């Protein structure tokens, strides 16, 4: 029995979060009042990985929601799953960070994570046999990254053997709706690096740019941005629900795709993605997945692949399929496209297959790549981050609230250093001198 | 909860003031009585928003506002008005005469014995508020009240709260137009007061707003009311964002996070894009990249000061209506690419952008058309200084004869002050010059592995 | 910068008291410098064998020939890097070893102060050497530090509070360090000598299988030094500083040696996962001496 | 562990194994060689007769043979089970000429570290190309040598 604890702060990840259990309740015929309406059998197999078992039939999931302001908790509460949350679980104050990093982590959260802590250990007890956490967040912002940090140092230090996660909304290229963000995306990226097994790296950018293109919306909206998302999450954790021919579970992927502890900075993808209206059109194989899932322009990091290379890869898939399909399938790709695949890993491609694809698709695959080009986001910050420190720009609210500047400097050191062992392993050869 | 106490002194403050309430209880329903039927005829909802009215158990709301003013012809119009009713009784209005256009009568001589009041009065609204956000005052330069009383209430709430953000709206003289003789010797006195003690002071002019009336609404005999309207609207668009749902909320201390590189730069300018005539509301689109370019533009400012004359340090946008975020996305980005907005080399982010749901309302009798969007620009930029430059001049030219000094130093100032003062403005203007020069060249870029 | 010139040494040490009470065998033998070993159990293919750059031969203590004195390998150690200590560069030694091999040994010596062990041998000649060569026109300052890195966790041995962790920093000239970290000034290797037996008295240590008294964490002794100038001019200036740091690092660790579980397999863990990060660095600085 | 266990406790009893190998091209897994070369240790001293096979040898052998142009791991798994069948039959059924588990090892294990051999079954047909062929002892004893039915 493989328990998995999910936790959510900010207005972002709190969207993010509702938008996720309104797809998982559907995947496990959940109605929202919380009891089960659902066909197959399989549904209930396997429920006590995201959800409690209360009195009358009724289940109740583990999520916990964390804010600094109760706006966003009373927009969940109105809402369609508002009632299938517990409502012990919903913690909060007020008067929020307000984009300030060091209220989130030294001042106002200070005083939440008690509670907080609190209500997690409770839940964490009465689990089975707890595998690891969650976290959904964005850097950018101040109680997301302030808090989301926090809770990551203070279960790593409790719980120091089971998996921890994050789905984390980095800072885009252009589009910018802060000013004060690459002081917070580094001063965090800072604590990320070092008490975090996965991450996995979102940008509104690339899925702005998925809708437009792929998906042809003329409208997109926050909605489907956290739809993708939610998508992608429910595809990583798919094996631990359902049976298949070949599992994978988190810690295994954890295993295969981290070659050295610092090293775990991940770009997700999903895939078919038909834009309908042209369903008809587009035949869904085995080979047709493969190759839209590795098409550059399908990621959701906002890295180019192609100026760096892969230092590994995992694609689950989830339908009924041949196995020899899928075997020749990654060897052709590994083959066709070899200067972007590191030479002294002799093969770097995961498989895994499931057997219960998703609502209404035949087929589907999920894909977590490894490679040097997510360097160019950290790289990117940076060249904002010291144009914003050079002359000091905003950094008096963030000594007001007790830190000081030493600790900026031996953060921008720690990213430097990332960025630059990832350089290390992106030149495609290393002989001579 | 997320409160906030308005202060209004002085009789640009009150008549503010006037077009604010008038504007708030249109936009919550409630009736100038105090009543809401829609609460009756519904059954119960949140439309008594505590932000700004305060629910008592018969059904009736009070403002969360005190007025202040040593003339009681201009509150006696209110009490005996459309709005007799709204507001408590205690009105905290001096039976006495007034500062007369002299900041050292309204500070030094007259404002005690009122000061006490008012501190009483703040903090029995305080006491009744949990988790309060902070002061919008409003008041005006040039004259005694709204300079030397404003001064000195500003002193006494910085001493006593401290740590509540206290935002400021205030009338600056104009370039050309004036209504008194006097108007620079009070501006260069309260200007020590408003730069330590409040933490952002919004900037208006009248002359600007007088262009705005005259091109975009048609309007060839504007009056105050006008004025106070537009005013209001901005302040609406502030505070909507702790009012309404929205997609991307924007709280009062994220202003000043977001607005304020240091601690002395604090003086952004205001717009509002879609101020447009009935008639000319159609034949248009008012798409989200129209509006959001004309609050660019210089013809817009509500300050009279061009642009392009200096560079932008921080923008806060903030949306009303039917707004999706990749329409500002694109705005943004068309923005970024025109050469004639020049933004400084160490912000390479620049923008806030916050949006909300509840469109503007329309207030009956109004010049503005019902639009489906709006937006309101809060720019923090560098051209501000010329617009105290030209004021400086003027107060040297009437200090270098020592005209109209003997006022003054009777009220019981000494000279010095108007010395110090003049060192004061003289700095604040140097630092506004220091900012604004781009990076020296980084000092680096040395060799390396040359082997 | 210098070369990264790394001295591999391995030393034998004679039999012990339950050993020579067994009819026990000696398995190591040594030639130049090379050490070869075999199997009890499997005493048909062939030895194993390993070359290093320096191999001691203390097992026979009445021996005359080749035997590996300590005077011999302090000669061998000690003064060059003493030498290069006073040169104003930092120095580092690494004691290692399994409870019996002899790490402490060779780190301290005998008690009985006949036969010394790296540390008073570095140390007297430290103090000897300036306290017959300071003069008006210079000065000599030397402090000393100790601390344990225990389950990537630093402690203080030093200070007697309660032992909280402590937060690794980094100045940004002057490197990483560590707050609130007791150090203190001595005088001569007497001083030295109470500070290291009260701190080791504050080390953590658990039994197990094979020794009932075994190391569960590294520990670091600094010694900070420091010399100044006073020439014939006004300004009084600093010549350099130079560190010297006396490492003793915990023995490997074999679920198949130590079978506990719970917080002894997780000592055992993060112990594993601390040396092969030691030895990938400093196999790494070996090839960057050797490349150019 | 278990054959580490198993032989300390019984000792003088045979253990076979059947192992998928992996295959020289594709794989399901990046960390394969680690534990392929840990796990060659306790094959090699414990066990006494080990037979391998690989996947993509299968694969190969479906699509040539019985024209499955997408097999699973269903097809594989019925092979190897054909061929333990055809191993062990002889201690069930009746037969002119009997052979036991032990006759295996003392007939193919030259010396004790070489016991390693590969495993071919020859009529692999599917049921249309069954007819237009005799199917005779000696087209199966030619084809069981042919190297691409390895
Ligand atoms: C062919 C057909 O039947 O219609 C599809 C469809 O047209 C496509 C375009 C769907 C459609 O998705 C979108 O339009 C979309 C919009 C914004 C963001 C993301 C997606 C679909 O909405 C999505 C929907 O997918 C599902 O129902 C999956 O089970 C999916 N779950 C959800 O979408 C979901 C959302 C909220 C609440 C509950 C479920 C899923 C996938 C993997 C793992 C878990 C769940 C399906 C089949 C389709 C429509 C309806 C058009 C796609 O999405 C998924 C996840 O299947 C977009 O890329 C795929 C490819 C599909 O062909
Ligand atoms: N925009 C706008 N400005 C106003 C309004 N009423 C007054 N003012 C400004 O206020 C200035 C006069 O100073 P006041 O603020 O009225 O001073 P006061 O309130 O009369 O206080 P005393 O001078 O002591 O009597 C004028 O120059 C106007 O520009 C108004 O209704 N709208
Ligand atoms: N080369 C040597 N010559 C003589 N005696 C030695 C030698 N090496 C060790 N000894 C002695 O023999 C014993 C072995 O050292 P001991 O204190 O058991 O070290 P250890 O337990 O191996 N240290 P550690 O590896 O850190 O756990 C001690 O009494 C030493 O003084
Ligand atoms: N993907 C996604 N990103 C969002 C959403 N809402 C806000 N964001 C991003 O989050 C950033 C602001 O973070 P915020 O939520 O305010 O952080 P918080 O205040 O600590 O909760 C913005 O730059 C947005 O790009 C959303 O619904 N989906
Ligand atoms: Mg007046």
């Amino acid at each position: 029995m493989r328990e998995i604890v999910h936790i959510q702060a900010g207005q972002c990840g709190n969207q993010i979060g509702a938008k996720f259990w309104e797809v998982i309740s559907d995947e496990h015929g959940i109605d929202p009042t919380g009891s089960y309406h659902g066909d197959s059998d399989l549904q209930l197999e396997r429920i006590n990985v995201y959800y409690n078992e209360a009195t009358g039939n009724k289940y109740v999931p583990r999520a916990i929601l964390v804010d600094l302001e109760p706006g966003t908790m009373d927009s969940v509460r109105s809402g369609p799953f508002g009632q299938i949350f517990r409502p012990d679980n919903f913690v909060f104050g007020q008067s929020g960070a307000g984009n300030n990093w060091a209220k989130g982590h030294y001042t106002e959260g200070a005083e939440l994570v008690d509670s907080v802590l609190d209500v997690v250990r409770k839940e964490s007890e009465s689990c089975d046999c707890l595998q690891g956490f969650q976290l959904t967040h964005s850097l950018g912002g101040g109680t997301g990254s302030g808090m989301g940090t926090l809770l990551i140092s203070k279960i790593r230090e409790e719980y120091p053997d089971r998996i921890m996660n994050t789905f984390s909304v980095m800072p885009s290229p252009k589009v910018s709706d802060t000013v004060v963000e690459p002081y917070n995306a580094t001063l965090s990226v800072h604590q990320l690096v070092e008490n975090t097994d996965e991450t996995y790296c979102i940008d509104n950018e690339a899925l702005y740019d998925i809708c437009f293109r792929t998906l042809k919306l003329t409208t997109p909206t926050y909605g489907d941005l956290n739809h993708l998302v939610s998508a992608t999450m429910s595809g990583v954790t798919t094996c631990l629900r359902f049976p298949g021919q070949l599992n994978a579970d988190l810690r295994k992927l954890a295993v295969n795709m981290v070659p050295f502890p610092r090293l775990h900075f991940f770009m997700p993808g999903f895939a078919p993605l038909t834009s309908r209206g042209s369903q008809q059109y587009r035949a869904l194989t085995v080979p047709e997945l493969t190759q839209q899932m590795f098409d550059s322009k399908n990621m959701m990091a906002a890295c180019d692949p192609r100026h760096g290379r892969y230092l590994t890869v995992a694609a689950i898939f989830r339908g009924r399929m041949s196995m020899k399909e899928v075997d020749e399938q990654m060897l052709n790709v590994q083959n066709k496209n070899s200067s972007y695949f590191v030479e002294w890993i002799p093969n770097n491609v995961k498989t895994a297959v499931c057997d219960i694809p998703p609502r209404g698709l035949k087929m589907s695959a999920t894909f977590i790549g490894n490679s040097t080009a997510i360097q160019e986001l950290f790289k990117r910050i940076s060249e904002q981050f010291t144009a914003m420190f050079r002359r000091k720009a905003f950094l008096h609210w963030y000594t007001g609230e007790g830190m000081d500047e030493m600790e900026f400097t031996e953060a921008e050191s720690n990213m430097n250093d990332l960025v630059s062992e990832y350089q290390q392993y992106q030149d495609a050869t290393a002989d001579e001198q | 909860m997320r409160e906030c106490i308005s202060i209004h002194v002085g009789q640009a403050g009150v008549q503010i003031g006037n077009a604010c309430w008038e504007l708030y209880c249109l936009e919550h329903g409630i009736q100038p009585d105090g009543q809401m039927p829609s609460d009756k005829t519904i059954g119960g909802g949140d439309d008594s928003f505590n932000t700004f009215f305060s629910e008592t158990g018969a059904g009736k709301h009070v403002p969360r506002a005190v007025f202040v003013d040593l003339e009681p012809t201009v509150i006696d119009e209110v009490r005996t008005g459309t709005y007799r009713q709204l507001f408590h009784p205690e009105q905290l209005i001096t039976g006495k005469e007034d500062a007369a256009n002299n900041y050292a009568r309204g500070h030094y001589t007259i404002g005690k014995e009122i000061i006490d009041l008012v501190l009483d009065r703040i903090r029995k609204l305080a006491d009744q508020c949990t988790g309060l956000q902070g002061f919008l005052v409003f008041h005006s330069f040039g004259g005694g009240t709204g300079s030397g009383f404003t001064s000195l209430l500003m002193e006494r709430l910085s001493v006593d709260y401290g740590k509540k953000s206290k935002l400021e709206f205030s009338i600056y003289p104009a370039p050309q137009v004036s209504t008194a003789v006097v108007e620079p010797y009070n501006s260069i006195l309260t200007t020590h007061t408003t730069l330590e003690h409040s933490d952002c002071a919004f900037m208006v002019d009248n002359e600007a707003i007088y262009d705005i009336c005259r091109r975009n609404l048609d309007i060839e005999r504007p009056t105050y009311t006008n004025l106070n309207r537009l005013i209001s609207q901005i302040v609406s668009s502030i505070t909507a964002s702790l009012r309404f749902d929205g997609a991307l909320n924007v709280d009062l201390t994220e202003f000043q996070t977001n607005l304020v590189p240091y601690p002395r730069i604090h003086f952004p300018l205001a717009t509002y894009a879609p101020v447009i005539s009935a008639e000319k509301a159609y034949h248009e689109q008012l798409s989200v990249a129209e509006i959001t370019n004309a609050c660019f533009e210089p013809a817009n400012q509500m300050v009279k000061c061009d642009p392009r004359h200096g560079k932008y340090m921080a923008c806060c946008l903030l949306y009303r209506g039917d707004v999706v975020p990749k329409d500002v996305n694109a705005a943004i980005a068309t923005i970024k690419t025109k050469r004639s907005i020049q933004f400084v080399d160490w912000c390479p982010t620049g923008f806030k952008v916050g949006i909300n749901y509840q469109p503007p309302t329309v207030v009956p009798g109004g010049d503005l058309a019902k639009v489906q969007r709006a937006v309101c620009m809060l720019s923090n930029t560098t051209a501000i200084a010329e617009a105290w430059a030209r004021l400086d001049h003027k107060f040297d030219l009437m200090y270098a004869k020592r005209a109209f000094v003997h006022w003054y130093v009777g009220e019981g100032m000494e000279e010095g002050e108007f010395s110090e003062a003049r060192e004061d403005m003289a700095a604040l203007e140097k630092d506004y010059e220091e900012v604004g020069v781009d990076s020296v060249e980084g000092e680096g870029e040395e060799e390396g592995e040359e082997y | 910068m210098a070369g990264a010139s790394v001295k591999v040494a391995v030393r034998v040490r004679p039999f012990n008291s339950r050993e020579m009470s067994r009819d026990s065998k000696c398995i190591i033998q040594m030639s130049g410098s090379t050490t070869t070993i075999v199997n009890p159990k499997q005493p048909k293919e062939t030895p194993k064998s390993f070359s290093f750059d320096y191999s001691y031969w203390s097992h026979t203590s009445p021996e005359d020939i080749n035997y590996a004195s300590q005077k011999q390998v302090y000669r061998d150690i000690g003064e060059e890097m003493l030498q290069h200590a006073f040169e104003g560069y930092n120095v580092c030694i690494f004691a290692y070893g399994q409870t019996g091999a002899g790490k402490s040994y060779t780190m301290m010596g005998k008690q009985e102060k006949d036969q010394q062990g790296i540390i008073p041998q570095l140390c007297e000649d430290l103090f000897s050497r300036i306290n017959d060569t300071t003069n008006d026109n210079m000065s000599y300052s030397v402090e000393v530090s100790y601390m344990e890195i225990y389950c990537e966790r630093v402690r203080d041995l030093l200070n007697p509070k309660n032992k909280g962790n402590l937060r690794v920093r980094e100045h940004p000239l002057l490197g990483p360090y560590v707050e609130d970290l007791s150090k203190l000034a001595v005088t001569s290797y007497n001083d030295i000598q109470d500070l290291m037996d009260s701190g080791n008295k504050a080390r953590t240590v658990a039994a197990t299988n094979m020794n009932e008294t075994s190391s569960r964490s590294h520990a670091v002794f600094n010694i900070i030094f420091t010399q100044k100038r006073h020439d014939a001019e006004t300004n009084i200036t600093t010549e350099k500083v130079s560190k010297i740091s006396l490492v003793d690092l915990a023995g490997s660790e074999r679920a198949d040696s130590t079978g506990a579980k719970g917080t002894r397999l997780k000592e055992g863990a993060n112990i594993n996962k601390s040396l092969t990060t030691l030895g990938k660095v400093i196999s790494a600085l070996a090839e960057m001496d050797s490349g150019p």
